[PDB]
RNA sequence: UGUCCUACGCCGGCAGGCGCGGGUAACCCGUUGAACCCCAUUCGUGAUGGGGAUCGGGGAUUGCAAUUAUUCCCCAUGAACGAGGAAUUCCCAGUAAGUGCGGGUCAUAAGCUUGCGUUGAUUAAGUCCCUGCCCUUUGUACACACCGCCCGUCGCU
């Protein structure tokens, strides 16, 4: 759709991005 | 004349390097004015921003 | 430019603390030498001098800071 | 300031180009540095420099005593050289303002370095 | 990291910065080292005083260097604080303040040959909305070519922080009609590397068919010394 | 850590000597009395009681042998260095960094590589802009390639 394609086109994708970095007895 | 703004939720975050994350705000003197800004920083949601010039609204793919 | 602090009281600089440093509200050695332009181990010979004369109030002790304060 | 420099300055507003030299001067301070006397620059400025300019900013700067015309000599005319190197390189303006003919702009001179700027 | 980061020329050079600057070893060092190797390089005649700009003049240290080998020159600055400590450092030339950008006021054909040591690439920024990189560098040299006289010569010393700097100089440069090229000190050194604008007005045919017919996958000889040899004398 | 680690007594100011013991080792070194750290004193913005290079004279130890100083100690000399125009490294929590302590090489070096504890944070929980690597589509822009100009003027044999 046109509206989806600009909405697309003016805002930030987000999201997934999975980063992995880095007692009883 | 300065205002401040309340977050209402984290759109993403922008810039080449990231350096900047882009956030719906709403207002103290009236909850009817919802703009977007850019911010840098760590922000997260109920924050409370001031905003210099209250008038245009931040833009970035 | 270079300090030329002076090392042993001449007459003018010694009436000068004995009626005006106890009324700054702070008296220390690192502050009395900026303004009396004098080194700092007289600003701090001259300070236990008044102590025991009893012009001034101790508030600490310590190896690397010393305060200092009015009487009233 | 020296005399040699604003009689080679010019006006760098993108309106006046480039008819806007020469620029007024005024002066309220004047100190003399001496400066190191070559006469083998002198004799090359000669060529360079704009008389007509020279006569109305010593005009501007009160003083009559110079040379009219042009002093050209193979460095042997060392009375005029040295008045004139008194004139250019030695006659500093510590506190004044420029005129710019075309646009009216002041150019104010701070002790003793002139602001181009916008 | 680079000053170039901190923002405009006219606020990061402050008061404090001037100082510290005045008393810099290494800068005292090469400012120095850097005009003599940039004052060689534009070919002018021996024995003879000419008149030179230095842009970007700072404190002075390019501009004294000058003066101690016979010339005389004016100084260009942004920084007013950079300016003041030049006037405490007692130089003998004439002091300008302005911005590079906007021109350089001065009639055309003065100057018998421009010096720059480090100044040029606080151009490639534009800390201001007002400022675009590619007009204020056309407004330099273009003026810059106005105010040198013909078949003079500008050197330009100049830190570029990666390969389109250097592109965007000079294109910018070569664009006002100016023809030279680049000099680089020990192009492939670190610590030594310098950049300097130089700145100027004015049997064979035998393979070939084997390799073909093995394409064409048909039986072939061996491909060895005897391949293309003239077998004796035709008569 | 070790049969080379050392305890203790005496002598010299120090490096260092003489004697006598423990330990093949959760048994002796060793309650491993470490350094930064903590508390008092002197110094007072001064290339200074900061900094220690480079030197002069002497003493002691290992070695067949110390000269071009093996190493260590004492007294004297007190250079640059005033936080580094600009190239670039490593790093996300007991981590970086400050600080000391130990094994392989080793008649004696200290100098490389490895570890260990102690004091202990600023920033970040992201991005594909720079660099490098790995996938998908594609060979449509540029370049290659094709066509053209292929620099002109006069002068004699
Ligand atoms: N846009 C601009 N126009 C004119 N001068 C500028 C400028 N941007 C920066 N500068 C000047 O460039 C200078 C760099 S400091 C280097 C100056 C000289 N090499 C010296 O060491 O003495 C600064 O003084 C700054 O004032």
């Amino acid at each position: 759709p046109l509206a989806d394609q600009i909405l697309a086109g003016n805002a930030v994708r987000a999201g997934v991005r999975e980063k992995r970095r880095g007692e009883e007895y | 004349p300065i205002k401040l703004a309340r977050v209402t939720k984290v759109l993403g975050r922008t810039g080449s390097q990231g350096q900047c994350t882009q956030v719906r705000v709403e207002f103290m003197d009236d909850t009817s004015r919802s703009i977007i800004r850019n911010v840098k920083g760590p922000v997260r949601e109920g924050d409370v921003l001031t905003l210099l010039e209250s008038e245009r609204e931040a833009r970035r793919l | 430019d270079k300090l030329n602090n002076l090392v042993l009281f001449d007459k003018a600089t010694y009436d000068k603390l004995c009626k005006e440093v106890p009324n700054y509200k702070l008296i220390t050695p690192a502050v009395v030498s900026e303004r009396l332009k004098i080194r700092g181990s007289l600003a701090r010979a001259a300070l236990q001098e008044l102590l025991s004369k009893g012009l001034i109030k101790l508030v600490s002790k310590h190896r690397a800071q010393v305060i200092y304060t009015r009487n009233t | 300031m020296k005399l040699l420099t604003h009689n080679l300055l010019s006006s760098h507003v993108r309106g006046v180009g480039s008819r806007g030299f020469p620029l007024r001067l005024q002066a309220t301070e004047v100190r003399i540095c001496p400066v190191e006397f070559n006469p083998n620059f002198v004799a090359r400025m000669i060529p360079k420099v704009e008389w007509s300019a020279f006569l109305e900013a010593a005009d501007n700067l009160r003083l009559i005593q110079v040379p009219k015309g042009p002093v050209e000599g193979y460095e042997e005319n060392e009375e005029f050289l040295r008045t004139m190197h008194h004139l250019l390189l030695e006659v500093e303006v510590i506190e004044g303002t420029l005129q710019c003919p075309e646009s009216g702009r002041m150019f104010p001179i701070s002790r003793g370095i002139p602001n181009m700027l916008l | 990291r680079r000053p170039e980061h901190g923002g405009p020329p006219e606020l990061f050079y402050d008061e404090t910065e001037a100082r510290k600057y005045v008393r810099n070893s290494r800068m005292i060092d090469i400012q120095t080292r850097m005009a003599g190797r940039a004052l060689e390089l534009l070919y002018l005649p021996e024995n003879k005083p000419c008149y030179l700009l230095d842009i970007g003049c700072g404190t002075g240290l390019s501009g004294s260097y000058l003066s101690d080998e016979g010339h005389y020159w004016v100084g260009l600055d942004i920084s007013p604080a950079m300016l003041d400590e030049a006037v405490d450092r007692e130089i003998e030339g004439d002091l300008l303040l302005g911005d590079m950008g906007q021109g350089i006021p001065f009639k055309p054909g003065t100057f018998d040959g421009c010096i720059s040591i480090s100044a040029v690439q606080w151009l490639c920024n534009a800390n201001k909305k007002s400022e675009n990189p590619a007009k204020r560098l056309y407004c330099f040299f273009a003026s810059l070519f106005s105010v040198l006289v013909r078949g003079s010569r500008a050197v330009l010393q100049l830190y570029p922080e990666n390969s389109e700097q250097l592109e965007l100089i000079t294109t910018q440069a070569t664009k006002a009609g100016f023809s030279g090229g680049m000099v680089v000190d020990y192009p492939n050194s670190a610590k030594a590397k310098k950049f300097y604008l130089c700145l100027f007005s004015g049997r064979a045919w035998v393979l070939e068919k084997k390799e073909r017919h093995r394409r064409q996958g048909r039986e072939v000889r061996p491909d060895t010394q005897y391949t293309g040899r003239k077998r004796k004398p035709r008569f």
